[PDB]
């Protein structure tokens, strides 16, 4: 059950629930979609192999150059994760294609001139997914979100009563395609079975039969029943077959065989087919009625009587009867169709569609595409064919054709991809049903129409745009290519495929910037559902019902993720045991139920799957493995959530959480919490600020080294062993020999971020949580990203916090905290920024760094070393300058008085000026790392140099390390072979490092000549590696540092989604004391929960004065100097509390040593696991205050740090987890009045920058013209910041204090009577 | 609808689906000419 | 050319030799969009200005806010340097420029000169209504948040998560007077939609005066005499007997029982000590009675506005603040705490669960034999949980409601339940015994994706446990909310938009013209009870005629005649129930109104003045609302029926039939 991990600290496990899932790697379903994408399989596996394959072989027309797929391979990681996130250097791999290039024969029948075999090709490079799922490219990792859009298949639709607009309830269809194009279907109860295609206008359905060629009596010959007319002697009769009695009333008295089945009156329903299919009765008299009112099918004239009145497909009427029934046919086969069920849709159709061969449908399918110009012939048959038929054109495959047939109820639900054509029809049949009888239509929210956009699924979007992108230029160079002449890297370049890749996974829509300030706030930004993306459901269409909630979504779709306003059903995230179903689903993980036996096989299914099968749930009351206390069980029959008999179950769900993400299973007691506040709670936990002192959450759900594991921002160990040296930016590893590698040994290293910048610009460190001397174990920590604590997710910090109304300083969202928090500095965040620079030739004069510096003394070179860039940790403030940056002037300026003098001073007298990159005004801080680019091609002068040896020496140090360990190890084979050539042991202990010779001394000096191969490369990285851009040569980006601490105004909250703002962090001296001393912390409104209900966290409250209250016992017991055996007293106690959840005892393990290291860890609390939905009891509760020192209820009478009396009735008491957000009045106070405003327009320059004034809106105008301020109002809008010289025609009156102005014009005001001026009115008011 | 909706239309007091149309003039009212598409609701008053 | 100066008039959009650029447009380049670059949102980033979040502030003063220090240098520095060289402590602007440039302690008491009464501006920026935009005056504070008035905040609705209010300094004194004159602090105290002292306790201040008046039963000192309510003071300040106890203290209540003489009348009152204490703060005028009961949120609102009525504007205000300091007084010293160990739920609760049960379980059973059909099903089950549900109320309600019996001066007396839940849900401040009956009674059936019902209530408490299940009921309440809001907001804009658009130039420019007309005003007697009178109508505007009372020739209202509280309180002596208001539509006035058409509720009480644009104010005033929008009768009306103009008629079992349209039945 443990590992070192557990005997540094222990976390209580708690749980009571038989849990079987093994929580897999969070990222997993990244990458294992990425790995069935790119990955060798040239068996056909459907991803890259299966994609070259549907595009190969790829060749156009006649020129004989019919180009095969072999294989490939993928060259290394260019760079280590680290160097891509402190250069900003893309981490990808050379895709190098091994491309089987053969030309043939000339007008032969394909005999072989040259089987080259082209290898290595460079097709650009493929971004490779750090695992973490992450893409370090330029500055910090940016990540692949994924998206959602209609799932590749059929759809059918509803939109009954308002899209019907007369009541008529709409049913119609659709074929969503899998690449290509729309192909909808109509059924309205106006009777009408249609095609909208592509996208454009509604078509008839026959449009498409009729372009096959397609016969009338090939047509009507698939579709319905013919119905078999008999004049036998002058009598009319019917065949009667019931099946077609389906929708058919009984007018004349249904006679059969004499009797009378049917009396007139009541509909054949479903009764009368009984009994006439009770003995099969096919042969039935009718009068007139039933007749007159059909249609014929062949050609029967009248051939006793001798008229024309009959030919192909009429009806009968009243006249003409008189010569039709007389005249006496055998065999009258006509059509059927009845007006209740079998609607005479494609009937009516062909009368809807004017063709009737293939030309005329060829011209308005056309028509359908480009309306009012004529067609061709030929270029129609290439049209139609190539839609929908052609293989270079439309597919479907196994997706697209699986959902296809499926939702048809075939097999063929793997196959072809163009369109076959009796399946096409048969989607018709089943619309048929859907407008009749049987067949239902699939809702969008059901995951039916719903496809999940994968990271390697998308790729292989903008990676097909790349391989037609560039093959445009390539198929046609296979034309242009006669014999010796085409070759990899002549036709397909780099750029092609460059200038897309980037394109979408450096800055788009679905690939953006991931929000780095928490641990937890990653992995829900790179682990994310979005509903909107490249052809997505957007807000502009999509409207409320695409934002509702579905049932199917049970484990899978965690409703609480997503911002709060208009945004909040297309940004609805994931459920963490949740996983990625092939076809674009999800793998719902379940447990199979063998009736009424539990067993822990996990099944994974989808939502249409589950529709079938009965499902458990996991939250019930189960016993001993599986043996269900009640008789009933909650079983979800096929939706509906009904009580059944225990031995039905087919699964059961695996854990009572398996519902929600990440931030809401890491907070408890949601089993209390309302919905809103529950999306309030899950928006900040995203926004977890990033604190120095990251102290993890006491009473979390056990997920918390869950963090750590499936995030990336600790140093994880591949092999276990003892560290060998440790400092701060290494961590060099000896490894044990059962996991030792026998290629060079094994020391492994792992390289720590110190102290630098993210996308918030925020600071990130891993602190080395592991120190000198200590083993580890294939699974353990290293290093602490931000926010965490020996990994566990450690966002904020918990506190006594307290619930009693105080002076104001808590109304309703207005939170009151004790001075000790910043008196302590605990909640403190680091703003590390990046300021980018520009230097190396400007048009104008090539660019030299400060060089010429004017303006300015000595004073401010006291920072600008012998290069003019600041210091190496200077504290530069309001208008000082960062680094020197010179520019040359210009010829129109230059006077003649000093055009002579120029040509004498000098070759550069007064043309270089002083326009450096200051450091921005307003901003203190220190200035930490500099981030040089020398001229790609020269080097800089001596700093950029300086940087370079800097990096040399840091470097050095390292690789030494895995030399000397290496080359020391031989040394001891050397001294052992030393021994076989005559021993000379201590001979060698006399003699320095350098006395089977062949063979270890010769690899002595291989490791050395590695040693020096090793450093060269690591500086080849070193000294060239400053490529800026063209244009740019020189590029200087600063990073500063300036912390910004907690102070009265920064918004705080909780998780249970208690929001406020700091109104005034009061001293400790005015802080409510129990009867033991120790001040309150806390100080929260209480008013709000009975509106609010977000009572969990008044339970967090009285549970966290439990968790905490065990810490105090340790923590006095430690005082005393107790024994292993007192704690271990209590650890049973706090063990077996006071319930029977399984703890999972150990004392087999070090309960004296490995728990005196936890004595030390406990003592201010104990990190506990468990579970929300079924975890903790109020009976167990209570116990553990009894188990503490602490009140039964959980509220003590304080004494007011400001009176000193008992605050009657005791009130609420205990500790809760808080947690800031990110939400800082650096970024919100910005005040502007007086300053410089813009050149293109008045309008000020900055924003919620530099200079923040009030952009004042038209409504608040309107509110100044609701009040009496119009005089006010026009000073506002004129004299203020708008007249360009009233302005300045007040700063100067102002310094005189002369508050008295004279009617002034808005002069552009004087502009627009010029402007009718020159029109035919005019401005001259008189008198 | 009894919001925004019907106070909107309100202010562009738009005239309904099948708006009830309102007595003209004081006087007897009678019919005339049947369903042609419209019928004749002569109003003809007394006074 | 001519054209090439408009824009290029209608031509062709005329370019330069090898540049495609259609030349220089005047036209719009004085005009633009949503008028021109100024009178747009395009009205640059003023002057005299700072924008920030703002912050509390309890010892903050009726008449003024709290300014940051840094934003103080920023927007004073003019005033300090016209100062510095008008007595005489810098040589030039220059010199005074490096005196700031070190913030010399001098420069300092130069601001605080141009601060001590210098009135200021603030509007928010989420303001859309006139009721954002107040004068206050500065106090030095050394931070970064403006610190503003409290019981100001709830007409803002600015709440504390992220408001940025704009400071804008009135810098002429005409802006300045402007300020103390119509925007000051304690110049808005009314709503201009409606006479009430629009700034209602919320919910702190309320509990903190909600604790201090309260009666119960046990309590210390309960019974003995002062002479003084000062005394009194002094006498819970230090402890000595419980803040219920009824004590006879001699509370000298008065009454303007003159036309301005308020005459006294000292009288005994057995009275509980915090109602004693209430007392010291209440200015003399306003009776005791209305401070003898257990608080009201409804009548702690209409106090102020009694309070406005009988004493007067002055006295309102400066009381109003003082309640401000003891609301967070006695608020502390409540303590009103809630956690879990203080709820209570009744296991009546899952006992009438059992009884909810049985029902529905049976009414399944018969649509499996084929009784009752779906939707008769459907609607059954419902109406049975909702009286379930009252049930549950008239549970944890009435526990909840007097439970606690204490023994005193007999068996066990009780006292209606000091429980802080109750103690909400009675003060008005936040307790919604609705809200809150979700939250420890059965939550009920929430609404379904569709916009009906799922027909499942949400049977388990927030106090107790919740499902996945009942969890996705409410789901589509949550996205329900948001939706409708997100969006109202967008269209409540362009609803005053198309307010302001439509009254622009309507000014109330005279006083009396020539008409002696206006419509007739009736309540809307409609249904059942009788909802809006005649006189929350006709409450604060100019009667239109003579007006008779239900007394034949007696006139009661001569035709001009303002009517405010006392003549609505005569127009309710008598049954008058329909009288005539001369209406704008109906004013003579041309191009204007007259105040005699107008009336007097405003954002004061008294007459509208010629100078007064109100086409726009109506439209803001009007336009606010905009997010907040969305068989067999037996009358239960006990009165006499009257027949208005419906023949009626009796035939065979004597039933009074009906052979008219225009049945109209009144009761009289």
């Amino acid at each position: 059950v443990y590992s070192y991990t557990e005997k540094k600290r222990i976390r209580k496990d708690f749980g009571k629930r038989p849990q079987v899932l093994d929580v897999p790697y969070l990222l997993s379903i990244q990458l294992d979609s990425f790995q069935k994408f790119i990955e060798q399989d040239p068996e056909g596996q459907y991803g890259l192999e299966a994609a070259f394959r549907s595009v190969f072989p790829i060749q156009s027309y006649s020129g004989n150059s019919e180009l095969q797929y072999v294989s490939y391979r993928l060259g290394e990681p260019v760079f280590d994760v680290q160097e891509c996130q402190i250069r900003g250097v893309t981490y990808s791999a050379p895709l190098r294609v091994k491309l089987r290039l053969v030309i043939y024969e000339r007008e032969a029948p394909e005999g072989t001139v040259k089987d080259i075999k082209e290898q290595e090709v460079y097709m650009g490079e493929i971004p490779l997914m750090t695992d973490n799922g992450t893409f370090v490219i330029n500055g910090t990792e940016r990540v692949i979100v994924s998206q959602l859009h209609r799932s590749p298949g059929v759809f059918f639709d509803s939109d009954k009563g308002k899209t019907h607009s007369s009541g008529k309830v709409l049913y119609n269809a659709r074929i969503i395609p899998y690449r290509g194009s729309w192909l909808d279907f109509e059924f309205d109860p106006k009777d009408n079975l249609f095609v909208r295609i592509d996208r454009r206008r509604k078509l008839p359905a026959t449009i498409i039969l009729r372009a096959l060629n397609y016969t009338t009596e090939q047509i009507l010959d698939l579709f319905f029943e013919k119905v078999i007319f008999e004049i036998r002697d002058n009598k009319l009769q019917m065949e009667l077959v019931p099946e077609r009695l389906r929708g058919e009333t009984a007018s004349f008295d249904i006679e059969a065989n004499g009797k009378v089945y049917v009396e007139k009156g009541r509909r054949i329903t479903a009764r009368h087919i009984r009994q006439l299919e009770k003995d099969d009765v096919k042969l039935i008299e009718v009068p007139v009625e039933y007749i007159a009112g059909k249609v014929v099918a062949k050609d029967y004239i009248d051939e006793s009587t001798g008229e024309l009145i009959c030919a192909a497909n009429m009806e009968l009427s009243l006249d003409l009867l008189a010569k039709l029934s007389q005249s006496g046919h055998k065999r009258i086969e006509t059509l059927f169709t009845n007006d209740l069920d079998h609607g005479p849709y494609i009937s009516e159709t062909l009368r809807v569609d004017p063709t009737n061969d293939r030309l005329s449908a060829l011209v308005e399918i056309y028509r359908m595409m480009r309306p009012g110009e004529p067609p061709t012939r030929e270029a129609a048959e290439s049209l139609f064919e190539n839609l929908f038929f052609s293989e270079d054109r439309y597919d479907l495959s196994a997706v697209g054709r699986m959902k296809f047939n499926r939702s048809l109820l075939r097999e063929e639900i793997e196959g072809s991809g163009i369109l076959s054509k009796d399946d096409i029809i048969d989607v018709m049949k089943k619309l048929i049903d859907i407008r009749n009888g049987k067949g239902e239509v699939d809702d969008i929210d059901h995951l039916g129409n719903r496809r999940i956009r994968s990271v390697g699924e998308m790729a292989e979007n903008q990676f097909r745009v790349g391989l037609v992108r560039v093959e445009r230029a390539v198929k046609e160079r296979l034309s242009l290519g006669d014999l010796d002449t085409l070759m990899p890297q002549d036709m397909i370049n780099a750029k092609p495929i460059s200038a897309a890749v980037k394109e979408f996974f450096g800055s788009s829509q679905l690939s953006q910037f991931m929000d780095q300030n928490n641990p937890l706030s990653e992995i829900t930004h790179k682990r994310r559902i979005s509903a909107l993306g490249p052809g997505g459901l957007t807000r502009e269409r999509a409207g409320f019902e695409v934002r509702d909630v579905h049932p199917t979504h049970y484990g899978r779709v965690c409703p609480i993720e997503t911002p709060e306003g208009p945004n909040i059903g297309l940004i609805n995230s994931l459920s963490v045991y949740a996983q990625t179903n092939e076809y674009g689903f999800l793998e719902t993980p379940y447990r199979k139920v063998t009736d009424g036996v539990v067993t822990d096989e996990i099944h994974y299914l989808s939502a249409i799957e589950e529709g079938n099968y009965v499902i458990a749930q996991a939250n019930s009351n189960l016993d001993e493995e599986g043996h269900f206390v009640e008789d009933l069980v909650t079983c979800r029959s096929k939706g509906e959530s009904s009580l059944f008999s225990r031995d039905q179950v087919d699964y059961m769900d695996v854990s009572t959480q398996q519902v929600v993400s990440v931030g809401a299973s890491l907070i408890p007691f949601l089993e209390h919490d309302d919905a809103n506040r529950a999306l309030m709670g899950a928006n900040m936990q995203r926004q977890a600020v990033p604190t120095l002192r990251a102290d993890k959450p006491l009473v979390g759900t056990g997920m918390e080294r869950a963090v750590a594991v499936d995030s990336g921002v600790t140093a994880v160990a591949k092999r276990g062993g003892v560290v060998q040296y440790v400092d701060a930016s290494r961590i060099v590893i000896k490894v044990n020999e059962d996991e030792m590698y026998p290629g060079e040994a094994g020391i492994d290293i792992y390289n720590l971020t110190k102290y630098t910048r993210s996308n918030q610009n925020t600071c990130i460190n891993q602190m080395p949580c592991v120190s000198l001397g200590e083993p580890v174990e294939r699974g353990d920590v290293l290093a602490d990203g931000p926010s965490t604590d020996l990994g566990e997710l450690a966002l904020g910090q918990n506190m006594r916090v307290a619930f009693m109304p105080w002076n104001g300083y808590n109304f309703e969202d207005s939170i009151l905290v004790s001075e000790r928090v910043v008196q302590e500095d605990r909640f403190t965040t680091i703003h590390i920024q990046e300021l980018a620079c520009v230097s190396r030739d400007t048009k104008l004069g090539p660019e030299e760094i400060t060089a010429d510096i004017p303006n300015v003394g000595e004073a401010a070179l006291s920072k600008l070393d012998e290069s003019g860039i600041v210091y190496i940790g200077a504290e530069v403030t309001g208008g000082d300058i960062l680094v020197g940056k010179v520019t040359p002037k210009g010829e129109t300026q230059l006077t003649p008085e000093e055009k002579l003098l120029r040509a004498i001073f000098g070759e550069k007298a007064s043309d270089v000026k002083d326009s450096s990159l200051r450091v921005p005004n307003g901003v203190s801080g220190t200035v930490i790392d500099v981030q040089v680019f020398t001229r790609d091609g020269v080097e800089k002068d001596k700093r950029a140099l300086e940087i370079e040896e800097m990096q040399l020496k840091q470097a050095k140090k390292d690789l030494s390390e895995e030399l000397q360990i290496l080359e020391a190890g031989l040394f001891s084979r050397i001294r052992a072979v030393l021994v076989a050539g005559g021993v000379e042991a201590e001979k060698l202990d006399k003699l320095p490092r350098d006395r089977q010779l062949e063979q270890l001394a010769e690899q002595y000096d291989e490791l050395k000549h590695e040693f020096e191969k090793k450093l060269e490369a690591k500086r080849r990285k070193i000294t060239q590696g400053d490529d800026l851009a063209p244009g740019v040569l020189k590029i200087v980006k600063v990073y500063l540092a300036v912390k910004r601490r907690i102070q009265p105004g920064d918004k705080m909250a909780g998780r249970h989604g208690n929001k406020g703002v700091i109104s005034k962090i009061n001293p400790i001296e005015d802080m409510p004391y129990d009867e033991n001393g120790t001040p309150v912390d806390i100080v929260l409104n209480p008013l709000g929960v009975p509106s609010r209900m977000n009572i969990g966290q008044i339970l967090e409250t009285h549970l966290g004065m439990a968790a905490k209250g065990i810490g105090d016992k340790i923590n006095a017991m430690l005082k005393q100097q107790q024994e292993v055996a007192k704690l271990r007293e209590f650890i049973q106690r706090a063990y077996d509390l006071g319930a029977d959840v399984r703890q999972k005892v150990d004392l087999s393990t070090f309960s004296d040593e490995e728990v005196m290291r936890l004595a030390e860890n406990l003592r201010k609390g104990m990190p506990i696991a468990t579970p929300v939905f079924d975890g903790a009891k109020e009976a167990e509760i209570k116990e553990l205050l009894k188990l503490g020192d602490l009140p039964t209820s959980g509220q003590i009478r304080l004494y007011d740090g400001r009176t000193g009396e008992q605050f009657e009735r005791p009130v609420t008491v205990g500790y809760m987890y808080m947690l800031k957000l990110n939400h800082l009045v650096d970024d919100k106070m910005h005040a502007r009045s007086t300053g410089s405003y813009s050149l293109v327009t008045q309008q000020p320059l900055g924003g919620k920058a530099q200079f923040g004034g009030q952009r004042f809106g038209e409504m608040e105008v309107w509110a100044l013209e609701a009040y009496g301020a119009a005089y006010t109002l026009q000073e506002m809008l004129t004299v203020k910041s708008d007249d360009v010289n009233g302005r300045t025609k007040m700063y100067k009156n102002i310094v005189d204090g002369n508050h008295q102005m004279e009617p002034g014009m808005p002069e552009s005001f004087n502009v627009l009577l010029k402007e009718i001026r020159s029109l035919g009115i005019n401005i001259e008011l008189e008198d | 609808t009894g919001g925004l909706p019907r106070v909107a239309d309100l202010f562009e007091a738009r005239r309904p689906k099948e708006p009830a149309i309102l007595a003209e003039i004081s006087g007897i009212v009678s019919f005339g000419k049947e369903t042609k598409g419209k019928r004749r609701l002569v109003i003809t008053p007394v006074d | 050319a001519v054209d090439a100066l408009l824009d290029n008039g209608r031509r062709g959009r005329a370019i330069t030799g090898s540049n495609k650029r259609p030349l220089k447009s005047l036209a719009d380049m004085i005009k633009g969009k949503q008028g021109r670059f100024r009178q747009n949102l395009l009205g640059k980033r003023v002057d005299y200005s700072g924008r920030s979040v703002i912050t509390v502030g309890p010892y903050l003063r009726l008449h003024q806010c709290g300014l940051p220090k840094k934003m103080a240098l920023e927007l004073f520095k003019p005033f300090i340097y016209g100062k510095l060289e008008l007595r005489g402590l810098a040589t030039t602007i220059k010199a005074a420029k490096k005196m700031v440039e070190r913030e010399e302690a001098v420069v300092w008491d130069i601001l605080d000169e141009v601060i001590r009464e210098h009135p200021v501006l603030l509007n928010r920026a989420p303001t859309l209504h006139r009721l954002g935009i107040q004068a206050f005056e500065p106090v030095l504070i050394e931070g970064k948040a403006i610190q503003l008035h409290p019981l100001v905040c709830a007409a803002y609705n600015a709440d504390f998560d992220g408001d940025q209010m704009a400071v804008h300094v009135p810098l002429t004194l005409e802006a300045q007077l402007e300020a103390r004159a119509l925007m000051m602090s304690t110049n808005n105290i009314l709503s201009p939609a409606n006479g009430e002292p629009i700034i209602v306790p919320s919910q702190d201040v309320v509990l903190g005066l909600y604790y201090m008046t309260r009666d119960c039963v046990n309590a210390k000192g309960e019974g003995m005499v002062l002479t003084g309510p000062k005394e009194a003071e002094r006498l819970y300040r230090s402890g000595l007997a419980s803040l219920h106890a009824r004590v006879k203290v001699r509370i000298t209540e008065y009454e303007k029982d003159a036309n301005g003489e308020l005459v006294a009348k000292t009288s005994l009152k057995d009275t509980t000590v915090g109602r004693a204490i209430l007392w010291m703060i209440v200015p003399k005028g306003l009776p005791y009675s209305i401070v003898n009961q257990a608080l009201g949120k409804k009548a702690i609102s209409k106090m102020l506005n009694t309070c406005y009525r009988i004493l007067g504007l002055k006295p309102t205000v400066i009381f109003a603040d003082q309640i401000m300091y003891t609301g967070f007084a006695y608020a502390a010293r409540s303590g009103a705490s809630v956690g879990i160990d203080d709820m209570v739920i009744p296991e009546k609760k899952h006992e009438i669960i059992s009884e909810a049960e049985a029902e529905v379980a049976e009414i399944q059973e018969q649509f499996q034999s084929g009784l009752v059909t779906a939707g008769e099903r459907y609607n059954k089950v419902i109406d049975i949980w909702a009286a379930a549900n009252d049930r549950v109320s008239k549970a944890m309600m009435d526990n909840l409601q007097t439970e606690t019996v204490i023994n005193r001066d007999g068996q066990e007396e009780k006292q209606v339940s000091f429980n802080s839940i109750y103690m909400m849900a009675d003060s008005g401040a936040r307790g919604s015994a609705a809200q809150i009956r979700q939250l420890a009674g059965m939550r009920g059936l929430m609404a379904k994706p569709d916009g009906s019902i799922i027909e499942t209530p949400i049977t388990a408490n927030f106090r107790e446990g919740l499902n996945v299940l009942q969890y996705f009921i409410s789901t589509h309440g949550a996205r329900k909310g948001l939706a409708d809001t997100a969006l109202k907001t967008a269209n409540s804009g362009y609803l005053t938009r198309r307010l302001v658009d439509v009254a622009q130039d309507l000014v109330v420019t005279e006083d009396d013209c020539g008409t002696h007309e206006g419509i007739m005003m009736t309540p809307v007697i409609e249904g059942g009870d009788v909802k809006e009178p005649l006189r929350d109508r006709v409450l604060g505007r100019v009667t239109a005629e003579d007006v008779l009372k239900p007394g034949t020739a007696d006139i009661l209202v001569p035709r001009n005649t303002l009517l405010h509280e006392q003549w609505c309180d005569l127009l309710e002596e008598n049954s008058v129930d329909a009288v005539k208001v001369r209406s704008v539509v109906s004013c003579d006035t041309d191009f204007g109104v007259c105040a005699h058409c107008y009336g007097r509720d405003l954002a004061r009480g008294h007459i509208i003045n010629k100078g007064e644009a109100i086409g726009v104010i109506a439209a803001q005033s009007i336009g606010e609302p905009g997010t907040q929008l969305t068989s067999s009768i037996q009358v239960k009306n006990k009165g006499s029926i009257k027949l208005s103009n419906v023949k009626s008629v009796v035939n065979s079992s004597g039933k009074l039939v009906i052979t008219s349209r225009n049945t109209e039945l009144k009761l009289i």
